[PDB]
């Protein structure tokens, strides 16, 4: 009898597949490593606010300074240009 | 030359403005849809009965005219 | 035969009959008289 | 107790149901109301099913209809013979088959239609053939149109006892059902008699008349000075000139010296290199050997005695862990439902023939066939084509199956129950691998496209930059060309000139076969191909597997297997019906055989067809450009499809110009077929009551009210004209570039 | 007045991928009941061929309209009489169909009018009649 | 959810009902027509808008008449 | 060998040696996602380091520059960047998925059906952690694999 | 090149970013 | 009450098939509560393939 008033989570299965609920098998110190370092970063609101200005700076920063060893576009023009089909 | 593709735009000048005049003039209402006009400019259809129904709204008179358009002026 | 002459003038028949007899006409009037552009 | 079951003057022939439009159906022979009664009136002729719901009465009408497709086959042979008989120049092409262009059709001069009687050599006029029947001909050892007018009489003849069984099996003599239902002894008498008697016989004929009249033609002796075939049984001896094996006659065959035979059977492989086509002698034993195993084979099955098998006994005993009761039930189907056999006869028959496509270009089975490009080219094409549209049609009649026959009360199957149960598990997997087919090919290409564009080859999947070898090709191949030395030892050479290795075969200083390299350009087609081919099995599936319900139809089985929707709601209906399926699976269909004729169009020009110099140079129609051209979007577009269209829009004014003009016609008919697709039958409808309209105000309007195709008579239509114009295109694209370099 | 629902067996089914999804956790979902006189085969509305028991039959689907089917199938085909319910995630349960009891095929006393306009359709008023306020012309 | 309406050139024939495929539709009693009943939609948030109910209706110019409106996941048949 | 899901037959789904095996349940069970009553913080640590690790080697092996010397450092940038676009719509699927007050979305149910806390990966601050810990582990993810590469 | 540097990338990279973060928000909102 | 039968009667509902045509009186319903008894007959279907319908006495008019 797969249906149940009083337990609409087993009629509808609303079943953990595969979720564990065994304690943490890490390095505890670790965990105190990981839990006062990586802290700053769980803030969802500053954290938008790191991840959209700290990466739009450092992307301006890497594109500015690209040096034309890199890109073609900053390197330039080298052979001397073609004339135009007209002498254009 | 001139002759010929000079007809060929009056064909295209004259299909288009027959799917877009027949849109505009049908939109309140045909007879396989006498009630057009209260289901409103664009509507998918009217279902498959009285033997089918597809792009019979306004707004797919204009939406097949497009390609006569397109057609014409290529 | 009167079932055949019935299915004899059934559309599809009675089109080919009628226009193979129209093509053979326009053959031969061409073939007798080619290459009319004037007229 | 298998046995003879028939029933005497079943229906009587009579021309009253001539003269009777609709008579099958009790629908439509009430006549029409409307315009739309003449299509379904066509639509409905053949489907037998909603005439009549008796499977015997059904069964007589496909076995009659059946005697009319043999009938109409052979009429078609008997033209074909006539033809070569009567309006050709197989006789003079016998004595030059280099350079004389085999031709066996004349246009009578009228409006100037002369001009395609093209100049084909041998003093003759007419339009350049592509059917191949001349080189069968001659592997036939036919030598005269006389030949030819007598196999056009036997064909004739054979075609008016093939319409007289019809009649005679439905009006007279009709079998039962359960003479039908005897699968048993159909297998038997088809693999023993039909494909065992057949490759018998036609061996015989190799025997003592293909063999000895294609050794005294490469001999070089002249046709008309050649023995007539009846003289090699005659005398024995002009047979055993040839092939001193005849002398001791029938004797080494029952004494097992077999061995005795080596001179006209044999096992060499690769071609007969002053005919280019494969040896006479090595495709003699192979039917030969074909034969038996057939013959044997067709005592399979039980009938009126012991020895045998039950079907049903086989199927019943095959089942797994993982499928539970597995094919019992399948006899039942297979027994009661014509659908649940042509679908599985189409899907073999359509695979079988691509195979045609493959084995018949690769291992050249006739004569002066390798050298023929246009001709070559040809049959390839064709045999795709009709490869892939029988295969289309499996999954419409297992479609059909599902929505008819399919009852799961009367006559369950747990592996067709097993599928139904986890379906969105299928047809999600084969989306899912679609989508991945379809980035990890065309997606190359883009990319491709987008580095060559901007400047950067370096950075392309390409044979000189990031290179996608086929490994697995190549090392099939380099193992086929070191087969007959080591895994073959009978063998003396590979059986295909294409196996990666070996040397070359040139017939007339044209190129027949050399060893086909397979590139980093060959990994990029071949993947498009599966890909291609994936999606057209996703859409077809997923057809057959919804096709008595799903989460957005609960009854979709109950709205039939045809029918266009069912309406605006739950967001909109429009195809979900399986008939709707098979209508975009033809598309898909359209799209992977023409990448995968245009794939075989332009490496065989680049890298395998072309002229043989004197010392060896090799000069390839299109010398190579396969292998950097043909892995960017633009390549075809300008390398292939821009470069190769020369000839067919520049052939006004000559004899290719008939496919100058259907080339333009099937673009017409082509871009003609979008109005039905892209369009709906509101609009028309509407249309037409403005101009029904203008004819009452002249008291010309018909009783037969005109009436808007059905929405499903649109999208047929639709794809009819799409694939017919689609595919004419190419045909004439092919055919006149094929012609006129070939 | 309505029927109950209890905790009747269900008809025997291997399972298939066709079944409940999310949707039955977290909006709604629907179960069918039935009476069959004897043990037998039937199609699944979702794919499959089932079996169900003699008796009381109960059975979770996830649409109105896959309950439906099913039901109309139960008359035609094995003339038994079938009902159904929309269960929310609450366990609260709402009786669906026959809604009075009654099939509503048949005329049936209590009902009222819902959705009735006492006119012929090409009466309607034109759009413009209707704009500005919030009607369609199919509301007066 | 989608709109449906009767007009009173109903013939009360049923058929829309019998076509209905989430039973929307019922007959109620009334005096207008000799079958001295009418069609009637108090259940249109189930309704899905697959107008098999105007395929069915046998009245020159519908006697049922559906008008798709917003859109639920009732109403576009969403199983998920 | 293949049953309905959890026995019942009704349920979208079925029970297959590949869904549902011993060797199968067991590690999924010990992913760090499946980790229910573990801290989400040090579950995206994992992801991060896991990930990072691997996004090095694509985009410096196939690259613009995988032929020269700018290779390794280049794919490492664009191995980071690509961390930061995906921290981004980790970030932004929580900010509208799970607001500040709702309860884990998680099942709370088991296997065998008995009622255990759900996970908190599926609230506002249990996902907010989450992705802090992808952030930092990924980003240190493409430098492990930038040091062990080019130093 | 000193500013088409600075303003490319911004108006190809990070104002559609921007942007289809913010739109995202507001859409899924309720 | 309403027109007889086989009356020819010119249909005036703006929204059928038959507007402005003519058809033939089947039977006039008798009934004062029926809100369309006439009956009327047509020689060729609507798009519903139907043959007749009902129609009110302010609809139909003899011709
Ligand atoms: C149906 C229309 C039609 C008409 C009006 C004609 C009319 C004519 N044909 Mg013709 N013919 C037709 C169909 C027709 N034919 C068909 C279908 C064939 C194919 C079998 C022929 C084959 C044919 C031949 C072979 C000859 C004619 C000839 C003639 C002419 C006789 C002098 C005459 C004007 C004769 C003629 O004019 O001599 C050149 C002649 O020799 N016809
Ligand atoms: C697949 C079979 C096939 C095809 C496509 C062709 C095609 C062709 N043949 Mg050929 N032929 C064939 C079989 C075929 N043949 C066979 C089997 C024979 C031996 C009997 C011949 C003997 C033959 C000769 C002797 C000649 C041709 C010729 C031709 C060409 C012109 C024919 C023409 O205009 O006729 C004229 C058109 C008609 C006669 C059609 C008349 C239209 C009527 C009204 C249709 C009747 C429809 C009716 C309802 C059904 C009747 C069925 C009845 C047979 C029971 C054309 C390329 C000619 C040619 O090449 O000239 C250079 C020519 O002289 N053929
Ligand atoms: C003159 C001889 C004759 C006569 C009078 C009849 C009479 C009858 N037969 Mg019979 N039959 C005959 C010969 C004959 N048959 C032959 C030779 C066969 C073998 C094929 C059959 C096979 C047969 C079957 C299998 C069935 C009948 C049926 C019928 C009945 C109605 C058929 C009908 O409407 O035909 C009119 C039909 C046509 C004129 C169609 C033309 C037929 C040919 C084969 C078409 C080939 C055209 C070809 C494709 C070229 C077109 C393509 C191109 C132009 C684009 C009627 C009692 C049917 C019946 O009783 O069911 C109720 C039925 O199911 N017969
Ligand atoms: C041995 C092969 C075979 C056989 C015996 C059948 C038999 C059948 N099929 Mg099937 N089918 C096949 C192959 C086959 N099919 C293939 C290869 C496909 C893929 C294209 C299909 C796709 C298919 C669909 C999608 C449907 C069928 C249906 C049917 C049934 C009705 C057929 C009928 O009345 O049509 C009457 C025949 C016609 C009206 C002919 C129409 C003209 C064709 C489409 C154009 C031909 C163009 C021509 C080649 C070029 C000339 C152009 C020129 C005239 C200018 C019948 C049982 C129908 C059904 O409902 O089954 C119950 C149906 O809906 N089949
Ligand atoms: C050239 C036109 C075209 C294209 C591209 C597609 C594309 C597709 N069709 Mg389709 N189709 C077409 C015409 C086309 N169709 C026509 C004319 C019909 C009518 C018959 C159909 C009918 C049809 C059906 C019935 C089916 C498909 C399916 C598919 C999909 C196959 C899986 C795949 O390869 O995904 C990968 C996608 C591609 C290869 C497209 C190109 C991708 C580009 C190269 C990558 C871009 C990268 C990135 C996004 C850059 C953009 C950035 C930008 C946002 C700034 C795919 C999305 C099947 C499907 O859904 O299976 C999953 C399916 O069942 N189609
Ligand atoms: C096609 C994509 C791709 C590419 C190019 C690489 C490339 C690389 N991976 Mg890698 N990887 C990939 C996908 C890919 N990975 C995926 C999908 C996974 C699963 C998540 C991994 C998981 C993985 C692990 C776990 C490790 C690598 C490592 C490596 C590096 C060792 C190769 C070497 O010896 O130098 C190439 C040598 C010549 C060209 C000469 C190399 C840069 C190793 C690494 O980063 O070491 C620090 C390592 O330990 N990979
Ligand atoms: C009016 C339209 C217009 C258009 C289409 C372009 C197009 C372009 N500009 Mg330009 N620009 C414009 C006005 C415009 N400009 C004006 C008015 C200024 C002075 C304020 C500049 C100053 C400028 C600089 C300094 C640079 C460009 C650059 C570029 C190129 C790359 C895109 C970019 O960085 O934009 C830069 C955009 C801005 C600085 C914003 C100013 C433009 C206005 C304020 C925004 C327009 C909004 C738009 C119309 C929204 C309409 C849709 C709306 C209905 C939702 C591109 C060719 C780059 C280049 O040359 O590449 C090689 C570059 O370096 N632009
Ligand atoms: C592929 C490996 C393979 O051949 O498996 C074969 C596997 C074993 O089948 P059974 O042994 O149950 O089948 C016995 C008979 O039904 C077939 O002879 O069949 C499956 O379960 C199909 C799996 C489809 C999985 C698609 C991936
Ligand atoms: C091309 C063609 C044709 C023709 C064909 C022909 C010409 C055929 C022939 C055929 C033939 C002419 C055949 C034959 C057959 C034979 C057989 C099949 C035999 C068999 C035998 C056996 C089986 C054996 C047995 C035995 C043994 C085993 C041991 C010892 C004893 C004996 C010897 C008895 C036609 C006109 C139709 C049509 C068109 C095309
Ligand atoms: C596929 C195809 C095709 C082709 C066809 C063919 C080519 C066929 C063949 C077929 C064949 C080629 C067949 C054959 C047959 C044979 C047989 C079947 C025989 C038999 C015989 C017999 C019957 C014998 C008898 C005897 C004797 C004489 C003595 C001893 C004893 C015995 C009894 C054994 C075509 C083009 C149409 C197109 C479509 C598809
Ligand atoms: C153009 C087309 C129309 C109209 C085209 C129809 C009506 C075809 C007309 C076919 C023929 C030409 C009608 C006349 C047939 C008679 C046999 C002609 C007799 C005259 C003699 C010359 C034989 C619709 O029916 C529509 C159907 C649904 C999807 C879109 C399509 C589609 O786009
Ligand atoms: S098919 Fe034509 S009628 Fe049916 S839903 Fe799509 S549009 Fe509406
Ligand atoms: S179908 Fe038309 S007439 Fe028949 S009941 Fe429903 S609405 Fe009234």
């Amino acid at each position: 009898v797969y249906f149940d008033l009083e337990d609409l989570g087993n009629t509808t299965g609303q079943w953990d597949l595969y979720g564990s609920d065994a304690p943490s098998p890490y390095n505890s110190l670790q965990s105190k490593f990981f839990e006062t370092f990586a802290a700053p970063f769980t803030k969802r609101g500053l954290l938008l606010k790191f991840l959209i200005l700290g990466g739009g700076s450092t992307l301006a920063y890497f594109s500015a300074t690209a040096s034309g060893d890199i890109l073609p576009i900053k390197k330039g023009p080298q052979l001397p240009p073609q004339l135009g089909p007209r002498l254009g | 030359g001139d002759f010929l593709v000079h007809h060929a735009i009056a064909l295209g000048l004259h299909t288009t403005t027959l799917i877009l005049v027949k849109g505009a003039l049908d939109a309140r209402g045909s007879k396989l849809m006498p009630d057009k006009k209260d289901f409103g400019y664009s509507f998918p259809c009217d279902g498959p009965g009285r033997g089918g129904t597809c792009d019979i709204s306004a707004w797919d008179a204009f939406y097949l005219a497009v390609f006569w358009m397109l057609n014409t002026i290529g | 035969m009167r079932d055949l002459k019935t299915y004899l003038s059934v559309a599809p028949v009675a089109s080919t009959l009628w226009f193979a007899a129209l093509a053979g006409l326009l053959i031969e009037i061409n073939r007798f008289f080619p290459d009319a552009l004037t007229f | 107790e298998v046995k003879i079951l028939v029933d005497r003057d079943p229906i009587k022939t009579s021309f009253e149901q001539w003269a009777k439009p609709g008579h099958f159906s009790r629908t439509i022979a009430k006549g029409p109301d409307t315009t739309t009664w003449i299509w379904n009136l066509h639509a409905d002729a053949h489907d037998f099913d909603s005439h009549t719901s008796d499977l015997e009465e059904i069964s007589r009408k496909v076995f009659s209809a059946h005697f009319g497709q043999l009938s109409i086959i052979f009429l078609w042979l008997s033209g074909m013979y006539f033809h070569g008989a009567r309006f050709s120049n197989y006789e003079a092409w016998l004595n030059d088959p280099t350079h004389i262009r085999p031709s066996a059709q004349v246009v009578w001069p009228i409006v100037g239609q002369e001009i395609l009687n093209g100049d084909v050599g041998g003093g003759f006029r007419g339009i350049q053939i592509t059917s191949g029947f001349f080189q069968i001909w001659r592997a036939s050892g036919i030598t005269s149109e006389l030949q030819l007018y007598c196999t056009a009489i036997g064909a004739l003849v054979f075609a008016a006892l093939m319409l007289f069984a019809g009649w005679f099996h439905y009006h007279k003599a009709a079998p039962k059902l359960v003479w039908f239902q005897d699968v048993e002894s159909m297998l038997n008498h088809h693999l023993a008699g039909l494909l065992g008697l057949g490759s018998l016989s036609w061996a015989g004929h190799q025997i003592h008349v293909s063999l000895p009249i294609n050794q005294f033609l490469n001999a070089g002796v002249d046709p008309k000075e050649i023995p007539l075939p009846h003289e090699f049984i005659l005398n024995r001896d002009l047979l055993a000139q040839l092939y001193p094996s005849f002398a001791e006659g029938a004797t080494p065959f029952f004494t097992l010296n077999w061995s005795k035979y080596a001179d006209f059977l044999t096992f060499r492989g690769g071609l007969d290199p002053l005919t280019g086509g494969l040896w006479l002698t090595d495709i003699a034993h192979h039917h030969l050997a074909i034969a038996i195993l057939f013959l044997i084979a067709g005592h399979m099955y039980r009938t009126n005695w012991g020895i045998g098998h039950g079907i049903k006994d086989i199927l019943e005993a095959h089942k797994g862990p993982f499928t539970g009761q597995g094919h019992k039930g399948l006899y039942e189907i297979l027994t009661t439902s014509w659908h649940a056999q042509l679908s599985i006869n189409l899907a073999m028959l359509g695979s079988l023939t691509i195979i045609v496509a493959h084995h018949m270009y690769a291992m050249p089975p006739y004569p002066y066939l390798a050298t023929d490009y246009g001709t070559q080219l040809s049959l390839f094409t064709h045999h795709m084509w009709i490869g892939g549209f029988l295969i289309v049609g499996a999954a419409a009649h297992a479609a059909i199956f599902m929505v008819r026959d399919y009852d799961p009360t009367t006559r369950y199957n747990d592996l067709l129950d097993r599928v139904l149960r986890h379906r969105d598990a299928i047809i999600s997997h084969l989306n899912w691998v679609c989508i991945f087919l379809g980035f990890h090919s065309f997606g190359l290409y883009i990319h491709n496209d987008t580095m060559s564009a901007l400047g950067r080859p370096q950075d392309m999947f390409s044979d000189t930059a990031i290179q996608l070898q086929p490994v697995f090709a190549q090392w099939i191949q380099n193992t086929h060309a070191l087969a007959p030395g080591t895994t073959a030892p009978g063998a003396t050479t590979s059986t295909s000139l294409t196996w990666g290795g070996g040397d070359l075969v040139s017939v007339g200083g044209k190129v027949a076969l050399l060893p086909i390299p397979l590139g980093t350009a060959d990994f990029l087609v071949h993947h498009i191909h599966a890909f291609t081919i994936h999606v057209t099995v996703l859409i077809l599936l997923k057809g057959v597997l919804f096709a008595r319900s799903s989460r957005l139809i609960p009854d979709k089985a109950n709205l039939g297997f045809r029918f266009p929707c069912d309406g605006p709601g739950r967001g909109g209906t429009c195809q979900v019906s399986a008939w709707d399926h098979v209508f975009l699976g033809l598309f898909w269909m359209y799209n992977a055989i023409s990448v995968v004729i245009f794939h075989f169009s332009w490496k065989m020009q680049s890298d395998v067809w072309g002229s043989i110099n004197d010392q060896g140079v090799v000069t390839h129609i299109t010398g190579g450009n396969f292998a950097q051209s043909s892995i960017t979007i633009n390549g075809w577009l300008r390398d292939f499809l821009w470069a190769q269209a020369s000839q067919v829009i520049q052939s006004y004014g000559s004899s290719l110009s008939a496919y100058g003009l259907f080339f333009l016609g099937a673009h017409f008919v082509w871009a003609f077929s979008l109005m039905f697709l892209f369009s709906g039958r509101g609009y028309w409808q509407e249309l037409i009551e403005s101009i029904v309209w203008a004819h009452n105000k002249l008291k010309v309007a018909p009783a037969t009210q005109p009436r808007a195709l059905s929405i499903v008579q649109g999208r047929a239509v639709g794809v009819t004209h799409y694939l017919l114009g689609g595919i004419a295109t190419t045909w004439a694209f092919f055919l006149a570039r094929i012609i006129a370099v070939g | 007045p309505p029927e109950l629902d209890p905790n009747t067996p269900s008809p025997i089914f291997g399972g298939s991928t066709g079944g409940l999804l999310r949707k039955a956790q977290v909006e709604e979902f629907y179960v069918i009941t039935w009476e069959s006189p004897k043990e037998q085969i039937f199609e699944m509305p979702t794919g499959g061929a089932a079996i169900m028991r003699e008796g009381p039959n109960l059975l979770k689907l996830a649409r109105k309209e896959q309950c439906l089917a099913l039901g109309t199938r139960l008359r035609s085909k094995y003339k038994i009489k079938y009902q159904f319910y929309r269960v929310f995630p609450s366990g609260e349960v709402q009786y669906l169909h026959p809604k009075d009891g009654v099939y509503p095929e048949k005329v049936n006393p209590g009902r009222q009018g819902v959705g009735v306009n006492f006119r012929s359709i090409g009466k309607n008023v034109s759009p413009i009649e209707v704009k500005f306020t919030g009607k369609q012309p199919y509301d007066l | 959810s989608h709109s449906v309406k009767i007009y009173d050139t109903c013939i009360g024939c049923t058929q829309c009902v019998r076509a209905c495929p989430t039973d929307v539709l019922e007959m109620i009693p009334w005096g207008g027509c000799k079958a001295k009943q009418i069609a009637s939609a108090p259940r249109t948030e189930d309704c899905v808008g697959c107008k098999r109910c105007e395929s069915a209706c046998p009245t020159d110019f519908l006697s049922v008449r559906v008008y798709l409106w917003h859109e639920t996941t009732r109403s576009m048949g969403l199983a998920y | 060998v293949v049953q309905p899901i959890n026995g019942d037959p009704f349920i979208g789904s079925l029970e297959t040696p590949v869904t549902s095996s011993p060797l199968v349940a067991w590690y999924l069970s010990n992913l760090p996602g499946y980790r229910t009553a573990v801290n989400p913080l040090l579950r995206g640590i994992e992801v991060g380091l896991a990930h990072g690790f691997l996004l090095v080697g694509p985009f410096v092996k196939a690259g613009p520059l995988r032929n020269t010397e700018i290779a390794g450092q280049a794919g490492s940038l664009a191995a980071g960047g690509l961390v930061v676009i995906l921290s981004i719509c980790l970030t932004i699927y929580g900010i509208s998925s799970f607001n500040e007050g709702d309860p884990s979305t998680a099942p709370s149910l088991t296997l065998t059906g008995r009622k255990k806390q759900p996970d908190q990966l599926q609230t506002a601050d249990g996902w907010a952690k989450f992705t802090g810990g992808f952030f930092f582990g990924g980003i240190s993810g493409v430098i492990w694999a930038f040091f062990l590469l080019y130093v | 090149i000193n500013l088409p540097s600075l303003f490319v990338p911004l108006v190809g990279l990070l104002f559609p970013a921007v942007a289809m973060a913010s739109l995202f928000l507001h859409v899924e909102k309720r | 009450i309403g027109p007889k039968r086989g009356a020819k009667v010119k249909i005036l509902r703006q929204e059928s098939y038959w507007y402005k045509g003519t058809g033939s009186v089947v039977a006039v319903d008798q009934d004062p509560n029926t809100r369309y008894p006439v009956v009327v007959r047509f020689n060729k279907v609507n798009y519903a393939n139907v043959s007749t319908n009902n129609y009110a006495l302010d609809e139909v008019e003899e011709v």
